[PDB]
């Protein structure tokens, strides 16, 4: 709506709300519209899987709130709608603000002139810009092949409005058929397991790894964390490869290349996120071709005046190289990165962000850094029950990702360990900082 | 308290005693 | 020297080229240039291709050459009464450009915007341009060879090399000269002159089927080859080097297919490694595929952080990631880049091209995307390729353009380059272009 | 006016008067 803009921010979610509250809080009177293509003001992803499933109040589809970890419970929305202003009294307010456009996309974006264009043809002029458009979620080939009978029937979980469809049917189909066995697949495999032992009804995951979480955690790890989540109400299928889905006496009926067939009523899809690079073609902007997302400096920097944070944006940690991480947490120190860059203060990604899970009651562990299973593992663990431990990730022989496993409060001291890269010979005595016991 | 090895993936298992 | 406003870290083409364009911009712009060679800034092709063919008993002393019109000219971009002193540099009135020669930037601190010298010197700076181009690579075989060997190789990049291989070549009868790219075949052309004035042997050999076969056709590198082969020079294609020995108190180089090459002296062309050593300390990202400093459409690395010439591997928004190691590329990158750090944000628009003359025959200039990976359209006048245009296509796109052998039709390639038509046949394209 | 494929490479000879034909 306004014509021009001093501070505009591409997207509303968790990197974007992040990026105004650092321009808002070492800028003063900073004028932030923020430009949602979705109509729901911004709200944080993790209670939509985790949180708003395990609540006590009948209605909580309804009001989206939840208790946290303390005595205390809040929204899933950052803020109230009291907090954000209109677009229309942003240039007039003192001491500037913070305003959405709900529902409006920004179509057409042009670094030369600093202008955006919207779907409804309005132009915006910005001086500096953020784009945090984050990712939208991955869909199957055999879904798409399949029809349109079975995309109705299948469920892309990233929204609220996802989060409700997929509450209701729960509540009223009886076999839902979870298919990704990654962070989101694992976590609403586990909920809706825990929703069908209360109510009696059939939750099945499957997933062409060997276990969950397989990309992040090595394969023992990954084995009993499969156990856990099969003893928490889901009929886990591993080395699972779907190849057809089509609708077969009025039900859905995956049938995978392995030759085993799933009759469910329901299908949701956690098949990974596709980064939102629309804007790139129209303003010129570089693509990673091996992490995806908008390319951005070590200062999440693209162009003078454009920076990208969030799951959009492939950055350059100088401890640890180029890097993509799609998480809360990363979005969250990413976006107040990219506010501190956009108003005068460059600095690279120093402070490592850290990402968590819980599946289930035995399963809840934190991570940090380079966490991934190709790389090479040692894991040290109390007293096969892989109960509690700590598990070091290895490039040659310095620790480049720490997986702290049902250990508590142990944050610092693998953040400490990670910002020094000491080359670790013996592995014992830097576990025993972790007082596992 | 013993060490194991699968590939490249090391398990170590340490009782309260090794601290 | 403590403080400077902008600060070009390595002293060549690049670095003159956006120390005028910063002078241009902003008057009273303070700029030094941190040379480790003890030379003032220079321009590098004529010692390749212009100084060889020089009229002149004192070409060594006076470093002077003629130019197409015919006015003597000096290899020095300035003569030393342009530059400054970088001891008065804080002080001079209305600015200035000042060198720092014989001094090398070792250590870089990104987050301090401090430099350190090899001298221990420290240099803390606004802006600065990482304007350090290349070192020549070295062989393998000469690398493990013994320390004659080493002592009788030269890797031709400064003015002191083009002295001593000037003064080999008066004095010695043989000379090797390893690889086909640019430098190898400017130098085989020149040696090939003096040896014919004088009647002594040049020889060059390289891995692939032609000279400039990462750059013409194979067709075109062929001819390329056959012309400087009537260059009066020897040219061996297909040629791995496995070892050098000393043998008989002269050089033999082996090769993987079994041929031996006796020579007296060995000239090195074998590609130029960007010299990345101040990305270890400043924590600055190298682009694995291309090379050298990753910067970004506007030639930025960091904030306040530029890169610009050999070391620049940058993104054309018209042609995708490059790294163009090429002296108007050279020019061109040290003015966006100085345009840059004096306040601008100009993406990189104006594609540079680069030229090379291997003798009187074959003389042509090239803009965009010339690789021999990419597929090719060649329209030529009239197996003789005198004459002609050649167009390089990515998707039906013409991303790159070879002017052979016509001259002043620059412009009409720059703006064929400039709009990203998907022609449906070049020969229409090409008729702008009145070859004959 | 004759033209040559070579692979991914192709070469287009022309005439002066082909060339002056609009
Ligand atoms: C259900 C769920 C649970 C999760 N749980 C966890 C967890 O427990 N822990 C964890 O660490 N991470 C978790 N994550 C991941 C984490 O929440 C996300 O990675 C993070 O929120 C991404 O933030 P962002 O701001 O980059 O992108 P998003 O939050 O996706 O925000 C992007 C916004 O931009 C809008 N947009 C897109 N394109 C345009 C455009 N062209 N113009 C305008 N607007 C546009 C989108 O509609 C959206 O509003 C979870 C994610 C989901 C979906
Ligand atoms: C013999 C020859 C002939 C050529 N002919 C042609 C031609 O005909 N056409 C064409 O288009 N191109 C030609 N080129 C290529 C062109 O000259 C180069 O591409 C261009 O000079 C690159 O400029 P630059 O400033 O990036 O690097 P350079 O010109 O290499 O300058 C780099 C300078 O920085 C110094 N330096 C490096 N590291 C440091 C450090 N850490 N601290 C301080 N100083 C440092 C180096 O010693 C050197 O002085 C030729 C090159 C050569 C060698
Ligand atoms: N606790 C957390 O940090 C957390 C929780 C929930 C969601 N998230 C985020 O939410 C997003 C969505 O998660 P996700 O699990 O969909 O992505 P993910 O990147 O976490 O995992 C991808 C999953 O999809 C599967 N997959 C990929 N291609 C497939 C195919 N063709 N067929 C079947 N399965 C296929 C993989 O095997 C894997 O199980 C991610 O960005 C994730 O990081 C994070
Ligand atoms: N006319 C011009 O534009 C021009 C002229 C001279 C120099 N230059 C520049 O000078 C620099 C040096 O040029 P160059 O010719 O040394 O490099 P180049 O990049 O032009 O080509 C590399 C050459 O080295 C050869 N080579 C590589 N490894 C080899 C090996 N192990 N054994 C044998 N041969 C090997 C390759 O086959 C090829 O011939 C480049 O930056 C070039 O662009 C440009």
């Amino acid at each position: 709506a306004p014509s021009h803009v001093p501070f505009l921010l591409i997207g509303g979610g968790t990197a974007a709300f992040a990026a105004a509250r650092s321009i808002r809080a070492r800028d003063p009177g900073a004028r932030v519209l923020i430009v949602s293509e979705d109509p729901e003001l911004p709200y944080m992803r993790p209670p939509l899987s985790k949180e708003l499933w395990f609540s006590d109040d009948p209605n909580v589809t309804k009001t989206l709130r939840f208790k946290q970890w303390n005595g205390k419970e809040r929204s899933i929305y950052f803020q109230p709608p009291s907090f954000y202003v209109s677009a229309q009294d942003l240039p007039h307010i003192e001491n500037g603000g913070v305003a959405v456009l709900t529902g409006k996309k920004v179509v057409q974006l042009d670094v030369r002139d600093n202008m955006v264009k919207l779907n409804d043809g309005s132009q915006i002029t910005y001086e500096k810009c953020l784009i945090a458009t984050g990712g939208t979620p991955r869909s199957l080939s055999a879904i798409d092949r399949a029809g349109a009978e079975v995309k109705s029937r299948t469920t892309l979980f990233r929204k609220i409005g996802d989060f409700r469809s997929l509450e209701k049917i729960s509540r009223e189909v009886k076999s839902i058929t979870i298919i990704g066995g990654g962070f989101l697949g694992s976590e609403l495999a586990c909920a809706l397991g825990r929703k069908a032992r209360a109510l009696g009804t059939e939750v099945i995951q499957l997933f062409p790894e060997k276990g969950n979480m397989g990309k992040i955690l090595p394969e023992y790890l990954s084995n009993w964390t499969m156990e856990k989540v099969r003893r928490e109400g889901v009929k886990v299928m591993p080395n699972a490869i779907v190849q057809s889905v089509g609708v077969s006496s009025g039900k859905l009926l995956i049938k995978l290349k392995d030759g085993r067939k799933v009759e469910t009523d329901h299908i949701v899809a956690a098949v990974g996120l596709e980064p939102n690079v629309e804007l790139a073609k129209t303003g010129g902007l570089e693509i990673d071709s091996d992490f995806g997302g908008f390319r951005v400096n070590a200062e999440l920097q693209a162009r003078s005046n454009i920076w990208v944070a969030g799951d959009a944006a492939c950055f350059y940690d100088i401890k640890l190289g180029r890097r993509r991480v799609e998480h809360h947490d990363h979005a969250v120190v990413s976006g107040r990165l990219a506010g501190e860059n956009m108003t005068g203060a460059a600095k690279p990604y120093w402070h490592q962000s850290m990402f968590w899970s819980d599946l289930g009651p035995d399963v809840g562990y934190e991570a940090i850094g380079l966490v991934d299973s190709s790389l090479p593992t040692v894991g040290v663990f109390a007293k096969e029950d892989y109960g509690k431990g700590v598990i070091f990730y290895l490039r040659d022989k310095v620790v480049v990702g720490i997986v702290l496993w049902n250990i508590f409060n142990r944050m610092p001291i693998a953040r400490k360990i990670i910002k020094d890269g000491e080359q670790h010979e013996d592995l014992n005595e830097v576990a025993k900082l972790f007082n596992i016991h | 308290s013993y060490c194991r090895q699968e590939g490249k993936d090391r398990i170590i298992f340490v009782t309260k005693e090794d601290h």
